[PDB]
């Protein structure tokens, strides 16, 4: 899911 | 609602959405678009820089120089006959007669009218550039 | 605050009873506002002791003693409150110190399929109420998609590697019950294109903040739009994307069109003025002679051929002053026109390398949700965001596994017996399991309840690898086969000498192609020794996996030189390369709420399976077969933390069915 995204904002 | 610099209109989003290749076909119809006003655009700039070619000089060879006349009180029978003229090819332009003149404001000219009227038969001179 | 802190830690509203609460404390919530301030100080303050001290078991006695009044004023409330939060997990889960020693004597019978973290938690808590409880593990160890490579110094998880924050996290209490080494991931994350270059900063910054605008396009597209249908198909992200960049092309080409087609109007302007200026140019010329030819006739002259001297003078003034009125018009135009020709709109919206790196950004967004896009719910693919932790998130150092070995400590553990068959009637289950390393070898286990932990990619599996008798209903298959399930591979590289910045804990890769955005796109630091981690995601997975090692770590290390250079980047001591979807008791690496599923399919999964009467006209039988892991929770899917939940959640509803509430 959307947790796992490197480089977030 | 949308993201700034994103543009996003139900139209716009159906009209992609309709067909398989719809938005292939709408992107190549504005390719195509792009093309035919840009080959309108060297057209129009070639014809335009012909035109811009023959006004080469300007129209400085055919000036006049400038009238330093100061107006009159008194009317010389050659300002007479010089207004009675002007009416007859200016009919009621009244800075055109003056100008022809010289050294007569509109004012005077606008008096000449109906000062001189009976004398010059100005009504009749009037109706002669009328016909015309 | 710190009462409203254990609230929020423990994933509960501080100044509200949650749908849970109204069930167990009817009266209360139905009753007074004073009361219900009373049950919600009483909770939040048994929560923040538990989480005080997560290493030695909150009893009932110590919960009152450390109560004030006017709140220990009721001891049946407190003790209510108190029966509650333990039966559902909330305090006394993991691993602590129990003070009154477990009763010898054990009420019900229940087998537990897979030994990962959903099937441990709920092993250990169902131990703890009392109950006889055996995990049936097909593999030769614990923790299942929690998995850590080790040789000598070198440890490297294949499997989950990160806590996704603390803040709400179980595996906060967990990480405090357990000797795991947190160490802070830094976000600082530099990309590399094919050759080797990285992105310049600018450009970078670009690339990411339009990513992050087509995102919240497809969300607009979704939620306003109710662009979720598209040929009696669900619409997945993928499409809402290439349909978004399509309308920002189409854009792109609409304002070029705009701003060529307002240069040909002001050049239609000039065109029509020049015609104007060369024709008062021809009537000025000729004009001009008729006045010289009018002058030449030399004085003394009659008042006719002076009044054509003056006449033809007036009307060449007039002209000449028109000409000069349109030549100042001529040149505002022509300043207007040398404006425009250099003020024109983008070119294009994305360059080739703009694409190229956009893609890396769409491989990380398949990495995260173990799905190709094209595979992903545009309405729903989200659905779990009011939920994330806060907090920074961290790695295991000393690795995952730490976790379910030490989960499995004092645990009955059956390891290479793999279930074939799960038999449930009214008066109970058969499990019916085989010895892995020879099939011939057949064990029956004979319980009340089954609780089934097999990942959704096992249940997947056609033709089954386990069969249900009777079969599932209807109502559960349709969820297995509408719910995705992910893959997402990792290459473990462990060297001599570390030969990176060693202050970037990750850094990325720029795809060629689209086609292979996935492909070795991501590179993780987080480990003591020299090890870097490199991701498979997106469509380069499922195909990388059909592939050797040998190829593999060959690509990255070719990726690794054109980075680093040849000189900097020897042969890798030790290598593997995880292959979670050929992996017979995974089948993939966690789910992804795919188009045509929702979050209620989780919901789904989660609900008991009741069989019929043995004999008919005999009364309701009770649930006997019993669903966690990480693909049973709505709100925590594809993690860890979600999986134990989930276990603990079961325990509560297994706890409550056979030892009654
Ligand atoms: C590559 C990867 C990276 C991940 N990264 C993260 C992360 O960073 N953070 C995070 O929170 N989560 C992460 N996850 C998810 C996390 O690993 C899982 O959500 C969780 O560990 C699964 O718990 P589970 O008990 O539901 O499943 P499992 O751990 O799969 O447990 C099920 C068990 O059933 C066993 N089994 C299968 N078939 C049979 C059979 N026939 N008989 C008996 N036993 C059987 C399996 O061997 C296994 O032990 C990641 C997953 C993967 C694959």
């Amino acid at each position: 899911p959307r947790s796992f995204l490197v480089r977030r904002p | 609602k949308p993201p700034k610099g994103m543009f996003l209109s139900q139209e716009d989003v159906e009209a992609v959405s309709a067909n398989a290749t719809a938005a292939t076909t709408v992107l190549r119809q504005l390719d195509m678009e792009l093309v035919s006003v840009k080959r309108q655009i060297q057209n129009i700039k070639q014809t335009n820089s012909a035109l811009k070619e023959k006004l080469d000089g300007g129209i400085e060879p055919y000036r006049l120089p400038e009238v330093i006349q100061k107006c009159n009180a008194r009317w010389t029978t050659e300002e007479q006959l010089l207004a009675v003229q002007a009416i007859r090819k200016y009919g009621r332009d009244f800075q055109a007669i003056s100008d022809v003149i010289g050294n007569k404001s509109v004012v005077q000219v606008k008096n000449f009218f109906v000062n001189y009227r009976r004398r010059f038969n100005i009504d009749e001179v009037l109706q002669e550039w009328e016909a015309e | 605050s710190g009462v409203e802190g254990a609230a929020f830690q423990s994933r509960l509203p501080h100044d509200r009873m949650t749908s849970q609460e109204a069930a167990c404390f009817p009266d209360i919530i139905s009753g007074p506002q004073q009361t219900q301030k009373v049950f919600l100080f009483i909770r939040n303050r048994t929560l923040q002791l538990w989480l005080d001290n997560p290493k030695i078991q909150l009893t009932f006695e110590a919960t009152l003693q450390q109560l004030e009044a006017p709140y220990n004023s009721d001891t049946v409330l407190v003790h209510r409150v108190h029966s509650y939060l333990e039966r559902h997990g909330l305090i006394n889960f993991g691993i602590y110190k129990r003070i009154k020693p477990l009763p010898t004597k054990k009420t019900g019978k229940v087998i537990i399929i897979g030994s990962g973290v959903s099937g441990l938690a709920a092993a250990r808590q169902l131990q703890s109420f009392g109950m006889d409880v055996t995990l049936l593990e097909a593999r030769d160890r614990v923790g299942g998609r929690v998995a850590t490579f080790r040789k000598g110094n070198y440890v490297a998880d294949l499997g989950a590697m990160v806590v996704t924050g603390l803040g709400g996290n179980p595996m906060a209490v967990v990480s405090k019950q357990v000797n795991m080494e947190l160490a802070k991931i830094k976000q600082k994350c530099p990309l590399y294109e094919a050759n080797g270059q990285a992105v310049p900063k600018e450009k970078d910054e670009m690339v990411e903040q339009e990513f992050n605008r087509l995102l919240e396009a497809t969300s607009y597209l979704s939620h306003q739009l109710d662009f979720n249908v598209l040929n009696n198909k669900p619409v997945s992200l993928g499409q809402a994307l290439e349909v978004v960049i399509q309308l920002q092309e189409k854009h792109v080409k609409d304002e070029q069109i705009e701003h060529w087609k307002k240069i040909v109007k002001t050049q239609e302007e000039l065109k029509e003025l020049l015609n104007k200026m060369v024709n008062l140019k021809e009537k000025i010329k000729e004009l001009h002679q008729q006045y010289k030819e009018a002058s030449e006739v030399k004085p003394p002259r009659d008042i006719t051929a002076e009044f054509l001297v003056k006449s033809k003078h007036r009307d060449l003034t007039a002209l000449c002053k028109e000409y000069d009125e349109l030549a100042e018009t001529q040149g505002k135009l022509e300043e207007k026109l040398q404006e425009l020709e250099a003020n024109p709109p983008s070119d294009v919206y994305l360059s080739s390398r703009d694409r190229q790196i956009l893609d890396w950004h769409f491989a990380n967004l398949e990495f995260a949700n173990a799905t190709p896009l094209s595979t992903l719910s545009l309405k729903h693919w989200d659905q779990d965001d009011d939920f994330e932790f806060t907090g920074s998130h961290l790695t295991v150092r000393n690795g995952y596994s730490c976790v379910p070995v030490a989960l499995a400590e004092g645990l009955d553990i059956k390891l290479n017996t793999a279930v074939r068959q799960v038999r449930y009637t009214a008066s109970g289950c058969e499990v019916i399991a085989v010895n892995t390393r020879s099939t011939s070898q057949t064990f029956i286990y004979k319980c009340d309840a089954v609780l089934c932990t097999l990942p959704l990619g096992v249940l997947k599996q056609q033709p089954p690898a386990v069969q249900f008798v009777p079969p599932l209903p209807e109502w559960k298959t349709s969820a297995v086969q509408r719910m995705g399930f992910g893959n997402l591979n990792k290459v473990v590289l462990c060297f001599d000498r570390v030969f990176w910045d060693p202050s970037v804990n990750l850094f990325g890769h720029v795809g060629s192609t689209t086609a292979s955005r996935g492909e070795l796109f991501l590179f993780w630091n987080l480990y003591k020794a020299p090890i870097l981690l490199a991701l498979v995601a997106g469509e380069a997975a499922g195909i990388m996996e059909n592939i050797s090692d040998d190829v593999i770590v060959g690509r990255c290390l070719a990726i690794l030189k054109g980075i680093f250079g040849s000189s900097a980047v020897p042969q890798p001591k030790e290598t593997v390369v995880s292959r979670w979807r050929a992996d017979p008791w995974a089948r993939g690496s966690y789910s992804y709420v795919a188009a045509g599923s929702s979050g209620n399919d989780y919901d789904l999964m989660a609900q008991p399976i009741t069989p019929g009467p043995s004999i008919p006209g005999a009364p309701q039988p009770i649930p006997r077969l019993f669903f966690a892991g990480e693909h049973t929770i709505r709100n925590y899917p594809a993690t860890v933390h979600g999986a134990l939940l989930s276990g603990l959640r079961e325990a509560g509803r297994i706890a409550d069915q056979f030892l009654g509430a």
